[PDB]
RNA sequence: CUUGAGUCUCGUAGAGGGGGGUAGAAUUCCAGGUGUAGCGGUGAAAUGCGUAGAGAUCUGGAGGAAUACCGGUGGCGAAGGCGGCCCCCUGGACGAAGACUGACGCUCAGGUGCGAAAGCGUGGGGAGCAAACAGGAUUAGAUACCCUGGUAGUCCACGCCGUAAACGAUGUCGACUUGGAGGUUGUGCCCUUGAGGCGUGGCUUCCGGAGCUAACGCGUUAAGUCGACCGCCUGGGGAGUAC
């Protein structure tokens, strides 16, 4: 429908709790018949501020042809989520699926 | 603004020949559609000014469509202010 | 003498950090089209990058900021 | 007739825009001004100082021939860049020659590294190279006779910035500036680069791949203030500068002349 | 300007090496600009009154050069 | 009072007066002195020969703590600023960082109106 | 009938508009730590804040407003105007080829809408700034300029107001007439042999030719050469006032 493109990041004691969440997001935007085109777990990873009074945070990526329901709801989830910190949901042209150029 | 398929369909239906696209008629089609779908959009955004001058102008557009195919041909015209339901 | 158009890039990325980072300043600021010599167009994406990578902590608002 | 049309053709396939073909005769001499004709829209005012080879006197009299170069047209009135770059050409030829056979062979004598690598000087020129390509192991030409002869076996090679390092003695051996501009970084490191245009506060000594250099007014000589530039170096030179400074963002590199 | 000096490194040679990087950042300039309100309108003219005098200093000038002065 | 080996100075230079702080590396203030302080008043105390006084004299302060390394923070526009480290650097302290801190806004507040003279 | 006008296809750049989120810097205040006599301000002072612990400095919190750098005689918009980042809704512009419609056009008295800032109404908000006001200076006086404070207001919502040097002091639309140097945004070809080479469109800054002009100047974005429609002027004041 409209291909986004998405980075959350996730505060560093909840690193083992990722996988799981990562999980979810992804079946909601498969229950839409939506697709999912890269997903990227860049890991922990050094703030270049500290957000929230933390130096590290865990960045996950994914990129996401999905209605813009399904994104509204994962937004609203994020808001409420005490574990992401930051998310930005960010429209895109393309489905972009090649990786990102901090992974290679 | 309308989407290609909508377009199209609109296209399709109001055309002779499908293919044509600028047909009088179907210009008055694209139009009215067009400004069917804003009148949404205003109801929720009424200070949207700038926006509004585009509807309007589209709408004086639509107006001297109409008044054109009086003139040249009046039962089509008819037809036309039947299916689309314009007062005038 | 701009590096975009020779390499033909359709659009500057956020997420890749190191080119940013040759075009933000010590300081931590955006550096001036004309010392970087990058074309107009080019430019304001690459701003947009750095504002986007800002925002997400990728890089910083400024040098003393803590 | 279409003789004019098919001559104007002729006549563009019998030039090109560099310093490649030979073709001004120097049809004025006077010191200090040498002047030819490439079958170019005016004469070059060419400097004296383009044409006296490697110990100060003039060598090619009426008639004589080199090229000049081109790409640039008029500044007012007037037709060239100078023939002394021609040259440049002449030498990097030399210097790819070497790929041909793996060993470029002329003689070069390096006594010391301004930055790093001794300093070659092949005929009228003389190039600076990284520390390593003057000696092919930890021979150093410091206990060699004073600016010996050898040849020069190249180490090192930058391609785009022109600073090569060569090998001598041992004769039986045998975007883009700016990401990584930590290479002429650390401190200090000399480069020998050619001025083109001083700005009254400034000389703008550039040579190293496409960057800018300034070395001001403040350093430049030893007086600070009263200097002028103009009057104290040159115009179009190779000099004996070095960094200084560094800001790979703002991309001002601040060299010095005072060393 | 965040600035450390280096080891066996002069201090007037590292005093010197901050304002460099001050100036860089053109952070006394900055704190001057800021110093009052200036109306929008006021700094619009000063942009344009600037451009204008660059513009002239740079071809004017330029064609006064081509004739010589003695 | 405790001993402490390394320390920073922060120095506010305004445009009529400069302050100059010494305080541990945590935030602590150990001493501190001003051109105002030193026996400059008005046109004298906006001056650079008066905060390298005022450096000085805060240097003066803090022998008790007996600072060896400092590092400077540098604040405001003034005249002592480049004097007032100076200063610091003759009463004798290994001078470790020079950084400069002047509040920068990124177009926040509203200044006031420019004056008429 | 297709050259004007419009429709469709694919892209393009954009501070165009409306709505909703969020980020970082800085100011202010609150609470607390450290610390000690000044701070602040000016031409110079004083009022003012300070030993009831200010200013400075560090930690934590609150809240509002605006968005450094990018940033440009750059961009978009009918004008007014529009500037952090993200999303949703949305208007216009331009180019590339085709395909279609077939004069459907231009202008417009009345009419209708949009229309900076200040101002008004009701309800919120209120950090900074600041008409009014107060004090301190300056002065012959100082109902000002400068200083210290400071309330309407500025901010938001929904209404009204309908004016500005609302300016390019230049109505709109179309056609035609030598050139140069740029900027910006497309696009066709060319060995992109390289940041290039040769074109071709849109918008735009400066200089200047003919011509025009009282001169100043304008000059393919005309103030030139013409056509279509409208608006407006008829000495200065009285007066854009009175009724």
């Amino acid at each position: 429908m409209r291909h986004y493109e998405i980075v959350f990041m996730v505060h560093p004691d909840q690193s083992e709790q990722v996988p799981g969440m990562i999980e979810r997001y992804t079946a909601a935007i498969t229950g839409a018949e939506g697709k999912i085109h890269r997903l990227e777990d860049w890991g922990r990873r050094q703030l270049a501020y500290p957000i929230n009074k933390l130096h590290k945070a865990h960045y996950v990526l994914m990129n996401v042809e999905a209605p813009q329901e399904v994104i509204d709801e994962l937004e609203t989830t994020f808001r409420f989520n005490d574990a992401v910190i930051r998310s930005m949901v960010m429209r895109t042209k393309h489905a972009v699926t090649e990786a990102s150029p901090m992974v290679k | 603004s309308l989407s290609t398929e909508a377009t199209a369909k609109i296209v399709s239906e109001f055309g002779r020949d499908a293919n044509d696209t600028g047909s009088t008629e179907v210009q008055v089609a694209l139009l009215t559609a067009q400004i069917n779908h804003l009148q949404g959009h205003f109801a929720e955004h009424k200070k949207d000014h700038h926006s509004r001058r585009g509807l309007l102008r589209m709408v004086s557009q639509r107006r001297k469509l109409l008044d054109y195919l009086k003139r040249k041909d009046v039962a089509r015209y008819t037809q036309l202010i039947e299916r689309l339901g314009l007062r005038r | 003498f701009c590096r975009f158009t020779a390499e033909g890039v359709q659009e500057i990325d956020y997420k890749d950090i190191a080119t940013l980072k040759n075009y933000i300043t010590e300081s931590g600021k955006i550096v001036p089209s004309r010392i970087t010599g990058t074309r107009a167009k080019y430019q304001r994406q690459l701003a947009r990058a750095i504002k986007r990578a800002r925002y997400l902590s990728l890089l910083p608002y400024t040098d003393r900021h803590q | 007739e279409s003789f004019a049309q098919l001559f104007e053709e002729s006549l563009k396939e019998i030039e090109t825009r560099p310093g490649s073909i030979v073709r001004g005769v120097v049809v004025a001499i006077d010191k200090d001004v040498v002047l030819v004709d490439a079958g170019l829209k005016s004469e070059s005012a060419i400097p004296a100082e383009q044409f006296k080879n490697a110990q100060g006197e003039l060598e090619i009299q009426v008639g004589d021939e080199v090229d000049v170069a081109l790409d640039a047209v008029e500044d007012g009135f007037g037709e060239t860049l100078l023939s002394r770059e021609k040259a440049k050409r002449h030498e990097a030829w030399i210097t790819l020659e070497k790929a041909y056979e793996d060993a470029e062979t002329v003689t070069g004598v390096i006594n010391g590294k301004v930055k790093g690598g001794f300093t070659v000087e092949l005929n009228g020129i003389r190039a600076f190279l990284p520390g390593s390509l003057v000696d092919v192991r930890p021979v150093r030409d410091t206990l060699h006779l004073e600016g010996k002869e050898l040849e020069f076996k190249v180490i090192k090679l930058d391609q785009k910035r022109n600073n090569v390092v060569v090998s001598r003695r041992a004769v039986i051996e045998s975007e883009d500036p700016w990401v990584a501009i930590a290479k002429r970084y650390p401190e200090g490191t000399k480069l020998t680069g050619r001025v083109t245009n001083l700005t009254d506060y400034g000389c703008f000594v550039e040579i190293e791949e496409g960057v800018e250099g300034l070395v001001h007014v403040s350093e430049m000589d030893w007086t600070n203030k009263n200097i002028h530039p103009s009057k104290v170096v040159n115009v179009g030179d190779v000099v004996e500068v070095m960094v200084l400074d560094i800001d790979e963002e703002r991309r001002r590199i601040s060299l010095g002349l005072k060393q | 300007p965040v600035i450390k000096v280096r080891e066996n490194e002069p201090f007037d040679v590292a005093l010197r090496r901050f304002k460099r990087s001050c100036e860089k950042a053109g952070v006394l300039a900055e704190v001057r600009r800021r110093e009052f309100y200036e109306k929008p309108t006021t700094e619009r003219k000063r942009a344009k009154a600037s451009a204008v005098k660059r513009h002239a200093k740079k071809l004017a000038r330029e064609n006064a050069r081509r004739t010589r002065l003695y | 009072r405790k001993q402490v080996s390394d320390g920073v100075a922060h120095i506010h230079a305004s445009f009529n007066n400069t302050i100059v702080t010494i305080t541990d590396r945590q935030g602590n203030a150990l001493g501190w002195a001003t051109a105002g302080g030193s026996g400059f008043r008005g046109s004298r105390k906006s001056t650079p020969f008066a905060a390298q006084v005022a450096a000085e004299r805060c240097a003066d302060a803090v022998k008790e703590y007996g600072i060896k390394n400092l590092e400077v923070m540098v604040k405001g526009p003034g005249p002592g600023r480049e004097s007032t480290i100076r200063a610091l650097n003759a009463a004798g302290f290994r001078i470790t960082n020079i950084t400069d801190v002047t509040p920068i806004p990124h177009n926040g507040c509203r200044p006031p109106k420019k004056r008429r003279v």
